[PDB]
């Protein structure tokens, strides 16, 4: 209800305008308000109106600066402009007085628009009377961070009235303007002043289709004056405003493909260029026939800034546009190819995929300096060293694997369709290549333990796995690249499996990762089985699931469940060179028996003999020595270790049911000799159950001794009664088939396995 | 395909939702699901979910309803892809008819994110109308009534104009101007009314086209004008419209109130802008 | 005219015509996806998006 309000003259204040603006003189008597009682909507009338005058003194002031400007002179104009931008730089309030706007008051459905019209055209004058500041200023001015002082009004005037195509085009007209005038600092800066809000508008408003057709005919124009600057400046401009709110990869793309062709005028964006002739490069070095902006040739500027100085920022600006840019021009590449028919479009693209190739195969050549270990550098600068150091390489990284992942089955398609065989396959990212892209992984596995983001990088664990299983490591000439990374992985688990217990802290997930990786590129391609770092490798892993002591914290069910799955997979691979006997070997021994079934034996068995009907993966010679292992934990006890046992042989018998064959005999004679002896003493009888339940082959054999003998004995204790009654009501008078396909079964013996697990450590 | 049709004849866009889903998941299979049956089942669900809001009132949903029509949209235009190859089925025929009253129900039909699920809504309708459209603007211009008997089209054309009234988002806006240009251009569909329901056309003119092409232009959301003011000038070649015109311009640069004729500067040099 | 050369390319790489001067000075400074566009579009025009920026 209470606005302020002046008496003698009569104004009513609008609450986001400045004092100082109003009551500008610093006269010995203050100026005097009353804080006056209305009625709120009379109240936000009045200054709706006064505030519409004020903008309309305002745009007069602007109107009456503009023709005094005009009117001077051909002689005293650089004197007039020199004046005026003296007085706007030591004015306080030049660029918001220029700039700011009423935003309580727009939103007023009554006098509100009056305002934004008042505004608009204030926004196009305060352009027009920049753009003749500017144009009377000498072109050679020297500048500084103060042009963008001056430049800003214009993105001011940019955001608020951007889909307005008389603010825009006047925009793109005064830009190009200052672009062609002042074209020393628009060769090598000021494009950095201007760009990147142009950028956001242009991603901001993707629904327009005018505006972004202006947009992209004045960024057309740009590189028209200035072509390889102009685009470098876009990247570095538009590097910070990338996202993997912010201008998006996929538009940056939109943009540089309306570069390429050429785009009309709309808008007529020329007819207000004061040197309106046919556009030509502003520097006679780029003076050619490039009219034509390629992707390629952005990635092409890309790599060689990058290959100038790697460890520069700006490198790392153009490495963050290109792995922006990299992604879409593949899957463009692709859309078009598609789209036309097979028998031309083969050439272009196989020829285009030849020229990224070989960008990226520069960008890895020109770049060895990252493949060197972090040097040894409060707390927060270090961290922020970190993250400048992992950036570069993370990069790389997700680019190489993604254009190679890419372009790899994409070439063998075309090849095919290529409807020629003379077309070779072109080894894109060759031998140094991939030794670079295993150097930065190595540098990054460095630094891995001891940062749990470095662990956790997209980058890296992108590259190990989904880039070593692509690689062919059939040639001895890739080989050292997966022997580099071999080697450094199992440094890093064997520094994290020795003494310091502070190393256990490592993430998990990313160590898992990391496994899945080497399994993954172990099963693509087996020929790698033979290399000892491997061995190493898969040894280190075995010594860290098994609960050893630094000469505990168990690691959780990922990374046990991938380094069984690599522990298989090696004995796959090596039939004879990696038994699995020399695996159980260094554990079989008392007071460690129990940790090798729980952590290696049963996960063992259940990767191998489940996932489908029959498992070959494992041979019988195999099969009999983990049926020795299991029965001699068994016959020649702690309760746990019975249990486990028990868990064991059920584990053992089911999934490897048909590689037992003629082996039932015997099996039926050990599990008497064990009933005879007790050895379970409890959960003997749980394991008599479950030969009932499943109706093994073993329990043909088992069923005259359980029914006849057996049962004759007399029950010891209630816990044991209860087992024996279950059993013989299982036998007679009940079928219940409850196998089906085995999925049942191995279910419950993961969730027993569980089980036993969380009942061992407590 | 009897179990996903069934989901739509008579069920509310609970029902229809999970089989619009599901042949959703068929569609991006490139499962080549005939086009006429998808648009028998399509027009059964708008009718039944028509229905039932009519059902509702008479008894005295909303982004379920939309998102069950940007669903039938969007399967309409992907299908149309793996089917309709090689050749654009004109608006005055057998599948388009039925597609443009489709969209005729759909625009009728009961509908933060709501705006955007609009706004997606009328998009796709205008990519439908471009693919059944000649693609290719014709001339601009050449130097009661009932509602029903009319062509689809004309019906498309009035309920667009009538829904326009009620929308004041510029994507909203252009997406149905957009759909216009389409229908008035791009087809003869006004040309033909002039010929053949000369009562439409004048009703049209006198009432909405002019009036609603003059609400839509705007200085701060030039994009609309740049579809309004040739639609506009399409209009004025059409009977009624020069004299509807004049009374718009008559009116409002001779207003005592001032901001009337504030506004209406602004809009006759932006539709000099595109003129 | 000084121009940006490079060593150790892959002698397939042709760096391209950027000046030297220029190098200097640069280096020493549910169909969600489909209404993100709507969603933009609206954010952006927003008086309090546009007062914020």
């Amino acid at each position: 209800h209470y606005f302020l309000m002046d008496k003698r003259w009569n104004l009513i204040h609008y609450n986001k305008t400045y004092v100082r603006d109003i009551y500008p003189f610093r006269r010995s008597v203050s100026p005097q308000l009353n804080l006056v009682h209305m009625h709120p909507e009379k109240g936000q009338e009045l200054i709706q109106k006064q505030v519409f005058t004020r903008k309309l003194e305002e745009v007069g002031r602007v109107l009456f600066l503009i023709s005094l400007t005009q009117k001077i002179p051909t002689a005293h104009k650089q004197s007039h402009v020199s004046m005026l931008q003296e007085d706007l730089l030591r004015l306080p309030s030049f660029p918001r007085s220029a700039i700011d706007a009423e935003f309580s008051l727009f939103s007023d459905p009554q006098a509100g628009k009056e305002l934004f019209g008042l505004d608009t055209l204030q926004k196009s004058l305060w352009i027009q009377l920049l753009e003749e500041m500017f144009l009377g200023m000498p072109s050679e001015f020297p500048w500084g961070d103060e042009i963008m002082l001056f430049l800003n009004v214009f993105n001011g005037a940019l955001i608020l009235h951007p889909e307005d195509s008389a603010l825009l085009r006047q925009y793109a007209a005064t830009v190009i303007n200052t672009a062609v005038h002042f074209n020393h600092l628009f060769s090598l800066s000021g494009y950095q002043w201007i760009l990147p809000t142009m950028l956001q508008v242009y991603s901001d408003y993707e629904s327009n289709p005018q505006l972004r057709r202006a947009i992209e005919f004045a960024c057309h124009q740009f590189y028209i004056l200035h072509r390889k600057p102009f685009v470098l400046q876009l990247f570095a401009s538009v590097a910070p405003l990338l996202e993997f709110k912010g201008v998006s990869a996929q538009c940056l793309f939109d943009l540089l493909q309306s570069l390429e062709g050429e785009t009309t005028d709309i808008l007529d964006i020329l007819e207000l260029v004061k040197a309106e002739k046919p556009l030509k490069s502003l520097d006679f070095c780029y003076g050619n026939e490039d009219l034509t902006f390629s992707i390629s040739e952005a990635i092409k500027l890309c790599v060689t800034v990058v290959a100038y100085a790697p460890e520069s920022f700006r490198s790392l600006q153009m490495l963050m546009v290109l792995e922006a840019l990299v992604p879409c021009y593949l899957q463009k590449m692709k859309r078009q190819t598609s789209q036309v028919e097979t028998v031309p479009a083969a050439r272009e693209e196989i020829a285009a995929t030849a020229a990224l190739a070989t960008s990226l195969q520069a960008l890895l050549y020109s770049v060895e300096v990252l493949t060197r270990p972090m040097t040894a550098p409060e707390e927060l600068d270090e961290r922020i060293s970190r993250e400048e150091f992992r950036r570069p390489r993370e990069s790389l990284l997700n680019i190489c694997t993604e254009f190679y992942k890419h372009c790899g089955p994409r070439l063998k398609i075309l090849q095919n369709l290529a409807g020629e065989p003379r077309v070779t396959a072109l080894e894109l990212l060759d031998v140094k290549s991939h030794m670079r892209l295993a150097e930065i992984a190595h540098s990054l596995l460095k630094l891995a333990p001891y940062d749990t983001q470095t662990m956790e990088s997209r980058g890296l664990r992108r590259y190990i796995m989904e880039m070593l299983p692509i690689t062919d490591w059939s040639a001895e000439a890739v080989r050292p690249a997966l022997i580099l990374i071999l080697k450094r992985l199992d440094r890093m688990f064997n520094k994290i499996h020795k003494m310091p217990t502070l190393r256990r802290q490592v993430e998990w997930e990313p160590a898992s990762s990391l496994i899945e990786g080497v399994c993954l590129t172990l099963q693509r391609q087996p020929i790698i089985s033979f290399l000892p770092h491997l061995r190493s490798l898969i040894n280190v892993c075995v010594n860290l699931v098994m609960g050893v002591v630094g000469p505990y914290l168990s690691p959780p069910l990922p990374f046990s469940t991938a380094v069984v799955r690599l522990v298989a997979l090696q004995i796959q691979a090596l039939k004879e060179d990696f038994p699995l006997s020399h695996v159980i070997s260094p554990f079989t021994n008392q007071e460690r028996r129990e940790g090798m079934l729980l952590n290696l034996l049963i996960p063992f068995v259940l990767t191998v003999g489940s996932g489908s009907k029959d498992s070959p993966w494992l041979e019988q010679p195999e099969v009999q020595l983990l049926l020795q292992t299991v029965i001699n934990v068994l016959l020649p006890l702690a309760e746990s270790t019975s249990q486990a046992a028990y868990l064991a042989l059920k584990v053992i018998l089911v999934c490897f049911e048909r590689q037992l064959g003629s082996q039932w005999y015997w099996l039926s004679l050990q599990v008497k000799e064990m009933a005879l002896r007790k050895v379970g003493g409890l959960a003997l009888w749980d394991f008599l159950d479950f030969i009932v339940r499943t109706r093994i082959p073993i329990f043909v054999l088992l069923r005259p001794f359980i029914q006849c003998k057996l049962l004759a004995q007399p029950a010891e204790n209630h816990e044991e009664l209860s087992a024996r009654q279950h059993i013989s009501d299982q036998l007679e008078r009940r079928f219940i088939p409850r196998p089906l396909c085995k999925s049942s079964l191995i279910a419950e013996f993961n969730s027993e396995l569980k089980i036993l697990k969380e009942a061992v450590h407590s | 395909f009897g179990f996903i049709s069934c989901r739509f004849t008579g069920y509310p866009s609970t029902v229809q939702e999970q089989a619009l889903l599901w042949l959703h998941v068929l569609s991006e299979l490139d499962i080549t699901v005939p086009l006429q049956l998808l648009i028998s089942m399509f027009s059964d669900g708008v009718n039944s979910v028509k229905e039932l809001a009519n059902q509702r009132k008479s008894r005295a949903d909303d982004d379920m309803n939309l998102n069950c029509f940007i669903l039938m949209f969007d399967l309409l235009l992907k299908q149309m892809e793996l089917q309709d190859d090689g050749i654009t089925m004109g608006l005055e025929h057998s599948l388009s008819k039925d597609i443009i009253s489709i969209i005729n129900n759909v625009f009728q039909a009961p509908w933060c994110n709501l705006c955007q699920s609009s706004i997606l809504c009328y998009q796709l309708a205008c990519e439908l109308l471009e693919r059944l459209a000649p693609k290719e603007e014709s001339r601009l211009v050449e130097p009661k009534f009932c509602y029903q008997q009319l062509p689809v089209t004309l019906r498309l054309i009035y309920t667009i104009f009538q829904e326009m009234a009620k929308f004041e988002e510029p994507d909203i806006l252009f997406n149905m101007l957009n759909c216009l240009k389409i229908l008035c251009l791009h087809g003869e569909c006004l040309y033909t009314a002039r010929k053949d329901h000369p009562q439409f056309l004048a009703y049209i003119q006198d009432h909405m086209l002019i009036a609603s092409l003059w609400r839509v232009v705007k200085s701060e959301f030039s994009q609309l004008s740049s579809l309004a003011v040739p639609l506009l000038l399409h209009a004025l070649s059409l009977p009624h419209g020069a004299d509807i015109f004049w009374t718009i311009i008559n009116g409002n640069f001779n207003s005592k109130d001032w901001k009337m004729r504030f506004e209406a500067v602004e809009k006759v040099a932006v539709i000099c802008r595109f003129l | 005219p000084q121009m940006v050369k490079i060593s150790k390319l892959p002698s397939d790489f042709t760096v391209p015509k950027i000046r030297e001067s220029f190098m200097k000075q640069f280096i020493d400074r549910y169909i969600d996806q489909k209404l993100r566009k709507s969603v933009f579009s609206i954010r952006a025009r927003n008086l309090l998006e546009k007062e914020t920026a």
